[PDB]
């Protein structure tokens, strides 16, 4: 089918997500303290 | 931990607290002694 | 018989025992960690691979028939280790170690695992004396590895395969062709860098450049336009050699300003280990290029025990170049030309005459104020006074010295330029490092807040003390 195309797209999005998550997790602490 | 390896050409077949100045070795080319130069120059004149 | 009964027995058992937790336990933990979770680098144990490579470098039938098709087979693997140890203690073990991964239930079900297992035979087979594991047979094992390379799912396989196709290159390096290795690498590069970003845009670049220069073709087109210049993930080990290669590439094309900084950064990225193999070369070039660029001294005297014996010619060389004399330069070249040719550096230092003559003329200009050219030739031994006029004219052209010359007379007179403090240049000098000192503070502060974490403890004063305080207040207010 067309699975490869979809795999590529979804993989790229998920690969990006983690960096953002990380760079926000640090930010929350400072505000809490 | 401490992988610290490099592939090629390890070689070469296996102090001083005074800060180094280049000039010290310049006259290491010759003039072993101010003495010798003065002593063996003055006699001419 | 008596001699081989006390020191030969020890070699068998103790290494096996200490390996049972070094790579067997490592493989067991990686299978359930690297292939069991998405920690990647964390549970990939790239540093465990590292240690088990470096230690085994200076250090198979049992470990090749590992089985894990079913849960009883995976459990068996560990008792079968001891069974093979007992067999070795009782009996003598043994090409016939390549079909086992297809047999003996060998179903790791993780490529990340079978890859490292296959590579571990390859490394000893590569290091099996100089036999090369019967030559192409090692390559054939790596051909099997290359089949594995095309197997797939790279949430671990990628950073496992990096080392694989790094030793793969060494295999051909020690033997036959490299051109078709270049073809393969070129293909493999775009085989990557298209699956979004996958890394390897660091190792493959260095592998391609390692012998692209060795074949002596200084192609640079793709390096200026390479999109893999910025993998940004190099473990601070790849980055050094990549910067060294690009620095030499840049310096060989009459570009000196940027090569110095980039390759000095590369040199100072080097680790602390005792081995000084590549540091010898980078230092040697880092001081040739500094002699070329203007006349920076470079004489930050190096007398360290490791480097002392090697760099004996170069010390003599700098000694001649610093002084304005020119016969010394020839007396050094005609003496060490063969040695420099063996080092692959004759072409760079053969063009040093212009630097020598510039230093000499600048020194003459700074020393005197009014000197006839009938003595410049004698002092700099050009064997002719007339061409000294052209030399001085070219020097004046480039702003080396502002001295004028009375051609009809012959004497050269120089201007007097003092009080540089009022000039604008010291402000530029101060600004250039104000920028650096402001950058370092932000760089340091940026990484300070990462370690502070797990600070969920947030209590003010108490929970049940409020009721007691309210009761006491009410009792006090009653009376």
């Amino acid at each position: 089918g067309l699975r490869q195309y979809y795999l590529s797209k979804i993989e790229e999005l998920q690969l990006i997500v983690n960096d953002k998550s990380q760079n926000l997790r640090r930010l929350q602490a400072q505000r809490n303290e | 931990m401490s992988e610290k390896k490099q592939p090629v050409d390890l070689g070469l077949l296996e102090e001083d607290n005074w800060d180094d100045d280049n000039v010290e070795d310049d006259f290491s080319n010759q003039l072993r002694a101010e003495l010798e130069k003065h002593g063996y120059k003055m006699e001419t004149s | 018989p008596p001699g081989g009964g006390e020191q030969e027995p020890p070699p068998p058992p103790a290494p096996q025992d200490v390996e049972m937790k070094e790579e067997a336990a490592t493989g067991g933990g990686s299978t359930g960690e690297a292939d069991g979770k998405t920690a990647a680098a964390a549970a990939e144990h790239s540093q465990r691979e590292l240690d088990t490579v470096t230690l085994e470098d200076i250090k198979e039938p049992r470990f090749v028939l590992r089985a894990l098709r079913m849960l009883p087979s995976t459990s068996r693997r560990l008792n079968h280790y001891v069974l093979y140890k007992a067999v070795q203690g009782f009996f003598t073990s043994n090409l016939p170690f390549l079909e086992e991964p297809m047999d003996t239930e060998a179903d790791l079900q993780f490529r990340p695992r079978t890859g490292k297992a296959a590579s571990t035979p390859l490394l000893p087979e590569v290091e099996a004396y100089l036999q090369l594991l019967v030559v192409i047979f090692m390559m054939n094992s790596k051909r099997y590895k290359e089949a594995q390379k095309i197997s797939d799912n790279r949430r671990a396989l990628d950073l496992v395969a990096a080392k694989c196709y790094y030793y793969h290159a060494r295999v051909y390096e020690f033997l036959d062709k490299l051109d078709v290795v270049r073809s393969f690498l070129h293909a493999r590069l775009r085989t990557a860098t298209l699956r979004h970003d996958a890394d390897g845009q660091a190792t493959l670049l260095n592998l391609l450049l390692r012998n692209y220069l060795h074949y002596s073709l200084y192609d640079q087109a793709e390096k200026l336009v390479s999109k893999s210049v910025f993998p940004e993930q190099a473990n601070n080990n790849e980055w050094a050699r990549y910067l060294y290669y690009t620095g030499r590439i840049k310096a060989i094309q009459l570009e000196y300003s940027e090569a110095r900084r980039t390759m000095t950064n590369a040199l100072r990225k080097a680790p602390q280990h005792t081995a000084v193999g590549f540091k010898q070369t980078v230092h040697k070039l880092l001081i040739v290029v500094e002699l070329l660029l203007g006349e920076i001294p470079d004489r930050l005297q190096f007398r360290q025990p490791s480097l002392k014996r090697s760099l004996m010619p170069y010390f003599l060389l700098t000694q001649a170049v610093r002084t304005g004399n020119l016969a010394k330069f020839n007396q050094v070249l005609d003496q060490f030309g063969e040695k420099f040719q063996a080092d692959g550096t004759y072409t760079l230092i053969i063009r040093l005459r212009h630097n020598v003559i510039k230093t000499g003329v600048r020194m003459i200009s700074l020393s005197y104020s009014r000197i006839s050219l009938a003595d410049i030739a004698q002092k700099l031994q050009l064997d002719s006074p007339e061409d000294a006029e052209f030399i001085v004219a070219k020097a004046i052209r480039d702003g080396v010295i502002e001295a004028s010359i009375n051609h009809e007379k012959g004497y050269v007179q120089s201007k007097e330029m003092i009080d540089i403090y009022s000039t604008r240049e010291p402000q530029l000098a101060f600004h250039q490092r104000i920028s650096f000192c402001l950058d370092i503070h932000n760089m340091s502060v940026k990484a300070m807040r990462f370690p502070p974490k797990s600070y969920n403890k947030d209590l003010e004063s108490a929970e049940e003390r409020r009721e007691r305080e309210q009761q006491d207040l009410e009792f006090a207010k009653e009376m």
